[PDB]
């Protein structure tokens, strides 16, 4: 299901293909158990519809009443969980999510798989003495993992190191390099080196792995505006426009 | 020959062929000694940075005095066919040919290396004379070999085991890349092959047991397709050092700009780069931004200027920031934007005074003009005067200038003229910038050479002297047109002097067709103006008088608020002259001729004082007066022969009078 | 005096007499969009796979300057 | 870049008449150690850009001997107290 996640690419054809596993689209029922061929108590087709349409952030249909059923049939999924939780954290609705969060530490202490959300949300929080928590527990776990790079850059940023914090950004990136998200923070640190040279190129990565980055633009726009190339700064402000338009702060 | 391309910072199978060749001109067992115009073709593009800024210069110093063949593609293909041409290069050429078969191994690389260094290369000259005793040529460190040597070498001792295997997987899939080409089957059986192969190969130290299961090691690993391959990871078709790319793209853009290449092998590797050598090689990014400007493609132009001006200010530590805009600006004021332009630039300005640097000032000044010239229109709208930066930069220094003072003295004439000036001073002035160009390289500077061809010329032909403007005009460039000006000025200028042709010989249906495209194409405003007086001189012949006279005024009246541009003002004045006259009444236009023919005989331009002239006298003879007219046609008839375009008005007037 | 191309859900405004380039989003799909008297008329997406269902309240959607908020038709 | 007194003329005239910080790149900083590289001359400074291929040139050559010069200082043998760096301070004190 992921490899045939990673080919959508628009809201659009997700709406195109959805039809498609309706209407025209049927189980072997020979090789499948039964009860389980039919396509509207099937669970996939449900896990399906979790994914695909909040990843994408597409528009939800078909989407609560599916959501609730899980709950049901998985309380204690810790997955579903933590993507419940990084709904809250999608919806920049910070308090429930660590709540949310919260339950899967206490319940499932080894898991590098959605914590870079965590380490995320806490470094907005605040509360350095919280984040110093995770930092020495997180590396105690591995330093392999894609995301155990990433929860004590953020640590290490919050305490003004940032000669330090800019390195383990660029090595939680060497490990998997899937994860752009690294990239702006990778700017972002050279920013507040007062080295923006180095910052602009780095942004600029960021938005050749994938156009439609709104972080990138904003960040790379940022660092003109720093300088006072107010207008060789307008493009990159206003191309990031079109990403959010629905946002004051822009 | 095509295949993906990367940037490599190890031994390119391009840079073992060279290492190929020297190894037979040093070796001198052979006699073979490889022409110097081949190791010039092969060596020169490796050598090191050249760097060329965007825009802002042009071939300041990328021209060389010599014409130099392209850069050689790394592909055995194309480097055989330099060698093949000779008669005897085929001798040469085998020799390589020879050498990469019997290089069939990693350790015969190294036995290759290891030679070089322990004997062929040498430290210093002071040791040449005391090795008399070797029978091979022996090289010194500082010469054009030596220097390339040493840096090969120190590829080879610079990386791990990782690099050396990626040597030999690349090699023998460029060397069996040539094999599957016509060339080869032409070189199937070549018996001089098997000779050369044999002298290096001799030595084996066995050929009974080992050499058995060798050639296991080597097939084995090679795709023989008896069965699945061994599976490895996708491995490059070429590999291409960084100055060896920048060679082969200057070349091109330079090539494009204004001994065949091959376009099409260029630019598809160009496309195949993994995005990270881009950002290693910021180039590739506006060289599709010059193609893109071929086309006309708006955004797909500024999206690429934006993506090289981001990767080169990160990797040059100085600030460099104050020249994106630069060109950003001259990138507007390409597509006709100018008042885009316009606040582009303002803060460049800004931006010079906080570097605190006084070398940029020079040159945010010198661009400003430059905008002017193309632009006239918006000299007030700048915040320095453009007299102003004359009398700045006439007493700017007496050193580190060059090419200031040059381009100083240029734009004083063309204002000179403009303010219709004496005479005298114009030609002062126009001597002072003819001087300072000439004396200087003319060819390297290219741009100001043809700036001074144009305005010579543009002088001459006002002054009325064709015969003059006709040894100049042989040296001013076609279609080379110049930089911040659009891209198809150059083929409107062209067009407009076929329009006028097309007046001349009466072709109206042309030129009334060129008129539509008039009114909805983007021009320069030196190109509106002669499009603007293409249309008067049209109306004049169709007959319709009454909506020219009313054109005419209103083109005149705004030749003189917007632009004071005296001379268009000139040549506007006397088409309503003869607009008047034509219609039987020119008797209005007596006071108008009077004004100017004092005028300008103060400013001497006789052509001036000739053309009223005749108009002074085609009044007065359609008065009844023309006995008077006669009489002063007589005494001037022999200074008004002197110009040419002038002779058929004045030949045509003599048969009237008879 | 403006050039506009509309695609899917983003048009492009590029100024020709005078000035840069603009561009806006839009709430959702369109499917075409017609010129009027100062400004676009946009009509919804209807359907795509192969089930066919479409929308009737609303799909048309008024803009007089890129910058200032669309409108809504009245019938 | 004549400057206008390599020209002849002009010089011959004028007798008559008197009668840079390093900023890092990218590239520059590493994985390994967060310092980043500071070039030692500049010739490795290309125009002003970094080229790569010295900048891997001199880390090479630093790591190269730093094999070799490992058993110097802190490791010191059982048996023997004293470590081998002044091994050869005491080996030069005997001949000279």
């Amino acid at each position: 299901w992921l490899e045939l996640m990673d080919c959508l690419q628009k809201v659009d054809d997700a709406l195109l293909l959805n039809n498609y596993l309706y209407q025209n689209f049927q189980f072997k029922f020979s090789e499948n158990l039964g009860s389980q061929r039919t396509i509207e108590f099937n669970i996939m087709i449900k896990f399906f519809k979790l994914k695909v349409f909040e990843e994408l952030n597409g528009q939800l249909e078909d989407y609560f009443e599916d959501l609730e059923f899980l709950l049901q049939v998985f309380p204690n999924f810790t997955f579903l969980k933590a993507y419940n939780a990084t709904i809250s954290y999608n919806n920049l609705d910070y308090v429930t999510a660590e709540s949310r969060f919260d339950d899967i530490v206490k319940q499932d202490p080894y898991r590098l798989n959605d914590l870079e959300t965590y380490s995320n949300i806490l470094y907005v929080m605040q509360k350095n003495s919280k984040l110093a928590y995770l930092a020495q527990f997180v590396s105690q776990i591995d330093r392999f993992r894609p995301e155990t790079c990433c929860i004590i850059a953020n640590y290490y940023s919050a305490r003004q190191e940032h000669e330090k914090s800019i390195m383990y950004f660029r090595r939680a990136l060497t490990l998997d390099k899937k994860t752009t998200n690294a990239w702006t923070l990778m700017g972002h640190e050279f920013v507040e080196l007062s080295n923006s040279h180095a910052a602009i190129e780095c942004y600029r990565r960021a938005v050749d792995i994938c156009p439609r980055d709104f972080k990138a633009w904003f960040g790379l726009g940022q660092a003109y505006a720093l300088l006072d190339m107010h207008l060789y700064s307008l493009y990159y402000f206003q191309k990031a426009c079109t990403l959010k338009p629905w946002d004051r702060r822009i | 020959k095509y295949g993906p391309l990367g940037i490599t910072n190890f031994i390119t199978p391009y840079d073992l062929c060279i290492l190929i060749l020297i190894h037979a001109h040093c070796s001198q067992d052979n006699g073979i000694s490889v022409p110097t115009a081949v190791f010039l073709r092969l060596i020169s593009p490796t050598r090191p940075s050249l760097e060329w800024n965007p825009l802002l210069k042009d071939n300041s110093n990328l021209r060389s005095s010599s014409i130099v063949p392209p850069p050689v593609l790394p592909i055995l293909d194309n480097i055989i066919r330099i060698l093949l041409d000779d008669k005897d290069g085929n001798k040469i050429a085998l020799t390589l040919m020879g050498y990469l078969e019997a290089i069939n191994g990693l350790d015969s690389i190294n036995r290759l290396m290891m030679d070089l260094e322990k004997n062929c290369l040498v430290n210093n000259y002071r040791s040449m004379k005391m090795r008399t005793t070797s029978t091979r040529r022996q090289m010194t460190r500082a010469s054009f070999l030596g220097t390339f040597l040493s840096t090969c070498i120190r590829k080879y001792q610079i990386g791990d085991f990782e690099m050396r295997e990626t040597i030999w997987i690349n090699l023998q899939n460029f060397k069996t890349v040539f094999k599957h080409t016509p060339l080869w089957l032409r070189f199937k059986d070549n018996v001089h092959i098997q000779k050369v192969k044999n002298c290096l190969l001799a030595n084996d130290e066995i050929s009974v047991e080992d050499q058995q299961m060798v050639e296991f090691f080597q097939h084995f690993n090679n795709g023989n397709d008896a069965d699945s391959k061994t599976m490895n990871e996708e491995n490059y078709g070429t590999l291409i050092s960084i100055q060896h790319l920048q060679s082969i793209v200057n070349r091109q853009i330079v090539n494009w700009l204004d001994y065949e290449e091959q376009s099409g092998l260029v630019f598809d590797l160009l496309d195949t780069l993994s995005l990270n050598d881009a950002t290693k090689f910021p180039l590739i990014f506006i060289l599709k931004y010059l193609e893109a400007i071929k086309e006309n493609s708006y955004q797909t132009a500024l999206d690429s200027l934006h993506n090289y001006f981001d990767y080169k200010s990160t990797g040059n530590s100085q600030n460099y920031f104050h020249i994106s805009l630069l060109s950003l600006a001259t990138f507007h004021s390409s597509f006709n934007e100018c008042d885009a332009a316009i606040n582009s630039f303002e803060e460049a300005t800004r931006i010079a005074r906080e570097n605190k640097d006084m070398e940029t000032l020079n040159l945010i000044m010198i661009w400003i003009i430059n905008f002017i010239e193309v632009h006239p229109e918006y000299a007030n709208r700048f915040y320095i005067t453009v007299e102003q930066i004359i009398k700045y930069l006439k007493n700017s220094s007496d050193v580190e200038d060059a090419n200031i003072f040059s381009n100083a003295y240029k734009f004083e004439t063309l204002l000179s003229m403009v303010k219709e000036s004496k005479t005298a001073e114009v030609s002062s002035s126009l001597l002072k910038f003819m001087a300072i160009t000439l004396q200087n390289v003319p060819s390297q500077n290219f741009d100001l050479f043809q700036s001074l061809v144009s305005y010579e010329v543009k002088f001459w032909k006002e002054l009325g002297y064709e015969s003059i403007s006709d040894v100049y005009e042989k040296f001013l460039s076609k279609t080379s047109s110049s930089s911040l000006r659009n891209y198809d000025s150059s083929i409107i200028n062209q067009d407009i002097k076929v329009a006028f042709k097309a007046l001349e010989e009466d072709d109206f249906l042309k030129v009334k067709q060129y008129l539509l495209k008039s009114e909805s194409l983007e021009l320069d405003y030196d190109q509106k103006i002669n499009l603007k007086y293409l249309r008067v001189k049209y109306l004049v012949k169709i007959g319709d008088y009454d909506l020219s006279m009313r054109l005419i005024n209103q083109y005149v009246k705004e030749c003189c608020e917007e632009v004071a541009d005296s001379n268009w003002r000139f040549k506007f004045e006397i088409e309503s002259i003869n607009v008047l006259l034509l219609s039987d009444v020119g008797i209005r236009s007596l006071p108008k001729i009077i004004k100017l023919i004092d005028e300008y005989k103060e400013i001497g331009n006789p052509l001036r004082c000739v053309i009223l002239l005749l108009k002074l006298c085609e009044v007065l003879i359609q008065v009844g007066k023309s006995m008077e007219a006669e009489c002063l046609i007589s005494c001037n008839l022999s200074t008004i022969l002197e110009f040419p375009f002038v002779r058929k008005k004045t030949d045509e007037l003599l048969e009237s009078l008879s | 005096d403006c050039f506009v191309v509309v695609l899917s859900d983003i048009a492009h405004v590029y100024m020709l007499k005078n000035g840069g380039s603009t561009t806006v989003c839009f709430p959702f799909q369109i499917g075409n969009a017609f010129w009027y008297a100062n400004g676009v008329i946009l009509e919804r997406e209807t359907s795509a796979s192969k089930p066919i269902e479409f929308d009737l309240k609303h799909k048309y959607i008024t803009l007089t300057d890129p910058m200032a908020p669309f409108g809504l038709i009245s019938i | 870049a004549r400057a206008l007194r390599d020209i002849s003329l002009f010089n011959d005239i004028r007798k008559d008449q008197n009668s840079v910080k390093y900023i890092p790149s990218l590239s520059a900083y590493n994985v390994f150690n967060e310092f980043p590289y500071y070039p030692t001359s500049a010739s490795q400074l290309l125009d002003g850009k970094l080229d790569e291929f010295l900048m891997l040139s001199e880390q090479y050559k630093s790591r190269l001997p730093k094999i070799r010069k490992l058993g110097w200082n802190r490791f010191k043998p059982i048996g023997i107290n004293k470590t081998m760096y002044e091994l050869e301070m005491l080996r030069s004190r005997a001949r000279a």
